């Protein structure tokens, strides 16, 4: 093992997992889904003391992985999985999903011409998962047309901006619970234009940070053995973090 | 969204 060396002790044998999941989406503006996949590590923090022999276990039976690498000390073959870590934080896994992937977030996204002048949007975002969660770090952003003069908007949650250099309007709110919905109008005040182009409109996309894994993934257990040493599973301190964080997720309109 | 929460479940 030239992963984690022999003389190692702690009084608190303490180990901590990191479930980070990036989740991309891709969706019709009649709520298809074009294009959805999620990527994932789990990083392992441990502080334990020997040369343990831990079986990590997760739902994956109740979820789909359709192909994954493993970090060196893993032995291959539920199939469960087996190894001795390396002391500190190392990657223990990276992986990918398609299948049954939980969209935290719907955007449903509306649109009205008023004449040649106006473009009024409404925008509304749903959050789809349990209350007692909430998301934090959400960012909508909208994209405006090159011809636009100006923009109003009102929205009761969070902060909005037009930033004209980037012709986005940007709404940003610190947080939001699960099941629950909430909008912003825009009234965008067009210039006038070379009438025979038309408008190439980019989507809608998102921003946003979960506290759980959306390919569904969950840590069953992990579970330690160093038989030399005087120390049993159920004296670990065992930790586990999820960070659903969007990738690219975007819905057209 | 970024706090550890102790034990596993399932």
């Amino acid at each position: 093992i030239g992963w984690r060396r022999e003389g190692i002790k702690y009084r608190r044998n303490e180990l901590f997992l990191d479930v980070l999941e990036s989740v991309n989406l891709l969706m019709s503006p009649q709520g298809q889904v074009l294009s959805a996949h999620v990527s994932g590590r789990v990083v392992m923090k441990s502080y334990l003391s020997g040369m343990p022999e831990c079986k990590f276990g997760m739902n994956d039976k109740s979820i789909a992985i359709d192909d994954c690498t493993f970090h060196q000390c893993v032995r291959l073959s539920e199939r469960s999985i087996s190894f001795i870590p390396p002391d500190g934080e190392f990657e223990l896994m990276r992986y990918r999903t398609t299948k049954d992937i939980i969209l935290p977030f719907r955007v449903i996204p509306l649109v009205r011409e008023v004449g040649r002048t106006k473009l009024e949007v409404k925008v509304v975002i749903k959050s789809n998962f349990k209350p007692s969660l909430l998301a934090q770090k959400i960012e909508v952003r909208i994209p405006t047309p090159l011809n636009t003069s100006g923009v109003q908007v009102i929205c009761m949650k969070g902060k909005a901006k037009y930033k004209a250099s980037e012709n986005a309007i940007v709404w940003k709110i610190k947080r939001m619970a699960g099941m629950k919905e909430s909008q912003i109008s825009a009234e965008i005040e067009l210039l006038p234009t070379n009438d025979k182009k038309k408008w190439a409109r980019p989507p809608i996309s998102m921003n946003f940070e979960v506290p759980f894994a959306p390919s569904g993934l969950k840590v069953r257990y992990l579970k330690v053995f160093e038989p030399k040493l005087n120390y049993s599973d159920h004296d670990v301190i065992k930790w586990v973090r999820y960070i659903g964080r969007s990738g690219i997720y975007e819905t057209r309109c | 969204v970024e706090d550890y929460e102790q034990g596993l479940s399932g």
